[PDB]
């Protein structure tokens, strides 16, 4: 469970309106992780919510700038 | 996107998996939108010709039709067979008493040409939305009738289609309630005061569980669990919404003054009162006979 | 505020309030 | 003295607020001819409590006033409660009033 | 202020109770309303300017 | 059947309110109200019985000794920490009158008495208790001028001149 | 009371049905003669209550003093009544939450 | 019993399963109701669900084994919902509850043992 890449893979297998609660899994499992924050910045991305995508990628680009 | 879903609706009703009726619902779900936005736009175009008929006709549908069906000649409001049919005949002398005074100038052609092609496209929308509409209420007739009649068939099809599929939607804890939420959206909730509708959404996970999991195998195919558990929603939202005096025997003081008995006497008493003496002095007060 | 439990005197209620000027001054503001 | 049982001692401090905390519950009670004195020692807390005026704590003293009189025998009990505290009088003749054997007198003179 | 006038109307729109009857009072104006003395001068003064006359 | 009689009732009350509308625009000082903007307004306006006590306590303190000029720092602190500054400039001065002499007390009723009063309080403290560096300071700060600034720093050079 | 209460009931009822009795342009008529006047007076409009104000809080005193004659003086209050009562002693303690509940029930309560 | 309860435990089973959701509600780390045991298993933090086979209906609790087959969790049905109420301390029977891992509590090993001895009847 404290994977970053398996929680990105789950996230983005899942289905979309069933990744909004997958997401906030991923977040509470694997804390701090580059690739959850950055499936959860390509989610947010995706749902048509660019002003929440830029709040994460920023994060994602804080937490790990070599990713 | 319309014109392949509308194919499929086409294709699908001709011959008579779970993803069309999905993408019928989520086409009208849009549409509906699209047919407000053009409503919207149709009462800002059409506003310098008739700048009443916004607040005599609040609906979309009827605002739609009385701005197709007069447009900018305001003589079609007196003895007319057509606009009978779209408002009653109060909403139809308001409307005349609005066009004998409208004190508004007249649209050109291309202008009254582009109002009547936004009118029928709208009514266009609204048929596809019905037709969509009826659709997905037949798929979801034909896979999950307990679900469809308990809090709406619009509602399973939508629950089934969320869930991604009628073995995901039981497999919900809320199953049937698709946020569409539906368990909100749910008629047998909608059918509960609206305050109390909100208590239905949260009872009607119960019921539209219950249809899920038996629509999950072959059973209950007619809907009979369905509509009893839709009967009991309808109860339970029912019953949600809307002595000889003792004999005066002679007072008997406490058997034995207790500690909690004198904490009743330190919490309820009479300690209060007995701090203001309502002794009288013999001699005149200073205040007067009545000051009260 | 010295360091004496008795260094600020106990506050009795007093001052009684009452419409009536006990500076006896008719106030104009 | 009622005044001790309500002290509460104040710090100091150039800038930070004075804790004018209580000090304790014990109202430095005598009594000279009983060769003796009454310590009522409670808690500083117990004493004055939080956002407590000055009525209220005298409200509280009254009750442990009359609770030192009814723990002492009604023979030894004081026959004339003589505090110069006239304010606080009332409220202990008050509280005097749960033993009207005894009786309270002010007390002119001030120990 | 609009808001204000819209609220004192609305409350001038309520229902009534009773011991056993409750309807609506729509026409009526609740005299109890605590500023019900206000708009019934107000409405006074309507019709005194009214009939009194704008020079008079 | 009956149809529903209230549709010429709402009939007439939209024509009315039409007709009042159309009217308003012949109100030159028509006026509107804005309860949705107020709402952030009142939103925005989110920040008693032990502050009483507090002031019951500072006041019992002043009337038991007034002659401490830190219990009239503290009632002069209570009384400007909340509710009006008049009653704390009222206390400034009877603490400045009642105990003389003192830099705090001083100090304070400089800090809560406009500058027109500032000056004449320090040249009152300066008479009471001269050769002080904080009154000629708070003076000094008080003036609001070059000229003004360097007299009072040559009369505190004057006054006292071992003062760093 | 009943006989009145029914009435009433049926004179509302054919108000609505039969509409307002303000007679088209009539009730205009009046409204423009009534804003001339005003125009004529040139007096500004009372705006919504501002955030600041001379005298707020004494007009929640005056208030509640009112609200208080009620029933002060009275030996006991109904239960309603002494909702009432305990109601307007919270609102005395804290001024400004009371104030801002009211602003809040004018600019946003209409049932 | 209803057959679509799928696997059933023994006596001895469904008792040590009994007194384990008793050792987890008694320590608040269990969740009673069939929505909140799918929950927990949907959330990932859920050690082990149990059912029981005695609901009417039975598909209603047929959620529990399908959730085991999108988290990888033990499944086992009771014989009784009314003991599995009492077990979870509620009057009101229960037919689904669901025993989660804590930060190091002292009943891991025994949830441990019976997640070892509950994928076996599964077979």
């Amino acid at each position: 469970p404290n994977s970053g890449i398996l929680w990105s893979e789950a996230i983005f297998l899942e289905a979309r309106p069933q990744r909004r609660t997958k997401s906030v899994d991923a977040l509470k499992k694997c804390e701090h992780d580059p690739h959850v924050l950055l499936a959860v910045a390509k989610l947010f991305w995706s749902q048509r919510k660019i002003t929440k995508a830029r709040e994460w990628f920023h994060r994602t680009v804080k937490i790990d700038s070599d990713l | 996107m319309f014109a392949e879903i509308m194919m499929k609706i086409e294709e699908y009703i001709s011959k008579q998996e779970y993803r069309v009726i999905v993408d019928a619902n989520n086409l009208t779900v849009e549409i509906e939108n699209e047919l407000n936005i053009i409503h919207k736009f149709i009462r800002d175009k059409y506003s310098k010709r008739f700048p009443e008929l916004e607040s005599l006709v609040p609906n979309a549908l009827d605002y739609i039709r009385t701005v197709k069906e007069l447009g900018n000649s305001l003589d079609k409001c007196k003895n007319n067979e057509n606009l009978q049919q779209i408002l009653t005949n109060a909403t139809i002398m308001v409307v005349s008493v609005t066009a004998s005074t409208t004190q508004g100038q007249q649209l050109s052609e291309e202008e009254l040409e582009r109002l009547e092609e936004a009118c029928d496209m709208a009514l266009e929308l609204n048929a596809s939305k019905h037709r969509i509409y009826e659709y997905v209420e037949s798929r979801m007739s034909f896979i999950a009738p307990n679900l469809s009649i308990i809090i709406g068939a619009s509602t399973a099809a939508k629950i089934m289609g969320v869930a991604g599929g009628l073995t995901n939607l039981s497999k919900m804890p809320a199953c049937n309630i698709m946020l569409l939420g539906y368990i909100y959206h749910s008629d047998i909730v909608q059918s509960l005061p609206p305050d109390l509708r909100r208590k239905a959404a949260r009872l009607v996970a119960a019921k539209c569980t219950l249809a899920a999991r038996v629509d999950s195998f072959h059973e209950s195919t007619e809907g009979k669990v369905g509509y009893e558990l839709k009967d009991e929603i309808e109860r339970k939202f029912d019953k949600w919404q809307e002595k000889p005096l003792p004999a005066p025997l002679d007072g008997q003081r406490k058997k034995r003054g207790g500690r909690r008995y004198r904490k009743m006497k330190e919490r309820l008493g009479l300690t209060e009162i007995r701090k203001q003496a309502n002794r009288m002095s013999f001699g005149e007060i200073e205040e007067d006979a009545y000051q009260e | 505020i010295d360091e004496t439990y008795g260094v600020n005197v106990q506050f009795e209620s007093d001052e009684e309030e009452g419409d009536e000027d006990v500076y006896g001054e008719v106030r104009e503001e | 003295d009622d005044t001790n049982v309500y002290r509460v001692t104040i710090h100091k401090t150039f800038e930070g607020n004075l804790t004018t905390k209580p000090i304790n519950g014990a109202i430095f009670i005598f009594n000279p001819r009983t060769g003796q004195l009454f310590l009522k020692i409670i808690h500083t807390s117990v004493w004055a409590g939080q956002k407590r005026l000055g009525q209220l704590a005298k409200w509280k003293t009254a009750e442990e006033v009359a609770a030192l009189i009814r723990s002492l025998p009604v023979e030894e009990q004081p026959k004339q409660i003589i505090v110069t505290r006239k304010g606080m009088l009332d409220p202990l003749e008050v509280h005097l009033l749960d033993f009207p054997n005894i009786v309270i007198k002010g007390s002119e003179l001030q120990l | 202020d609009h808001n204000i006038a819209d609220y004192m109307t609305a409350k001038n729109n309520v229902v009534i109770n009773y011991k056993d009857m409750n309807h609506t009072n729509s026409y009526g104006i609740i005299r109890g309303l605590q500023f019900a003395s206000f708009i019934v001068q107000y409405y006074g003064l309507v019709m005194d300017l009214l009939v009194l006359g704008l020079h008079r | 059947g009956e149809l529903d009689m209230r549709k010429i009732g709402q009939a007439r009350n939209t024509l009315m309110d039409m007709r009042l509308s159309q009217v308003s625009d012949s109100v030159s000082g028509q006026t509107v109200v804005d309860p949705k903007g107020y709402l952030t307004d009142l939103n925005s306006m989110i920040p008693i019985n032990d502050i009483k006590k507090a002031r019951l306590l500072l006041k019992s303190v002043r009337e038991t000794n007034p002659h401490h000029p830190p219990a009239w720092i503290a009632s002069a602190r209570l009384e400007e920490v909340t509710g009006k500054l008049q009653v704390a400039r009222n206390l400034i001065m009877k603490g400045t009158e009642m105990c003389p002499k003192s830099e705090d007390v001083w100090l304070e009723a400089a800090r809560l008495q406009p500058g027109d009063t500032a000056k004449a309080v320090v040249a009152q403290a300066v008479r009471h208790l001269p050769q002080s560096v904080r009154i000629y300071i708070r003076a000094a700060e008080l003036e609001t001028d070059i000229r003004a600034k360097k007299r009072v720093l040559r009369k505190a050079l004057e006054h006292v001149p071992n003062s760093v | 009371t009943r006989l009145y209460l029914k009435a009433e009931q049926e004179r509302q009822h054919n108000y609505l049905k039969d509409g307002p009795y303000i007679t088209a342009e009539e009730a205009v008529a009046v409204y423009t003669t009534t804003v001339h006047w005003l125009e004529s007076r040139r007096f500004s409009p009372i705006p919504f209550p501002p955030l600041s104000y001379k005298h707020d809080t004494k007009l929640l005193i005056l208030a509640l003093e009112r609200l208080k004659e009620a029933y002060s003086v009275k030996s006991r209050l109904n239960q309603s009544q002494r909702e009432e009562l305990g109601l307007i002693e919270q609102a005395y303690d804290n001024p400004h939450e009371a104030l801002s509940r009211i602003k809040r029930h004018l600019l946003t309560q209409r049932a | 019993v209803n057959p679509k309860a799928y696997p059933l435990a023994d006596a001895h089973l469904t008792k040590k399963l009994l007194d384990l959701v008793q050792q987890s509600c008694n320590y608040k780390q269990l969740r009673k109701g069939a929505n909140e045991a799918t929950k927990t298993l949907n959330r990932g933090i859920s050690e082990f669900i149990v059912m029981a086979a005695d609901a009417e209906p039975l598909e209603i609790i047929l959620h529990l084994p399908l959730l085991c087959e999108d988290k990888n969790v033990p499944y086992v049905f009771v014989r009784s919902k009314q003991a599995l109420g009492r077990a979870c301390g509620v009057s009101r029977p229960v037919i689904a509850c669901s025993v989660t891992i804590k930060e190091g509590s002292q009943l891991k090993q025994q949830i441990q043992s019976i997640q070892q001895s509950i994928e076996r009847l599964l077979v």
